[PDB]
């Protein structure tokens, strides 16, 4: 049991760390988008990062 | 001589018109600086990174 309550209280740790992950509100490792797509150039095409949920 | 006299009036005209497109001009430049600082904006505006308050 107190292994068990261990590892639940890590596990809780993860979505914590997970959730707080962010920068002007906009978050990649949270997979509360699925990419985000930052200028590259004067024409307006622009670096895509695919988003990897964590 | 009454129409070597007459070239002074015909002077003067083509001096207000060329004042005229003086000032067309200082208006069109500073247009120009409008037209590039508005199509950064537009640029910037276009991520999608963007939170909504920057937008």
């Amino acid at each position: 049991n107190a292994l068990k309550s261990d590892f639940d209280s890590l596990r809780d740790q993860i979505t914590k760390a997970a959730s707080n992950a962010k920068f002007n509100g906009v978050s990649i490792a949270n997979g509360s988008t699925a990419k985000l797509t930052f200028l590259a150039n004067s024409d307006g095409s622009g670096f895509t990062v695919t988003a990897k949920t964590l | 001589s009454a129409t070597a006299n007459s070239m002074n009036a015909v002077k003067d005209s083509l001096q207000r018109g060329q004042s005229t497109i003086d000032v067309a001009l200082a208006a069109g430049d500073t247009i120009t600086d409008l037209l590039g600082k508005m199509k950064e904006k537009a640029l910037a505006a276009s991520d999608t990174s963007l939170n909504t308050a920057s937008f």
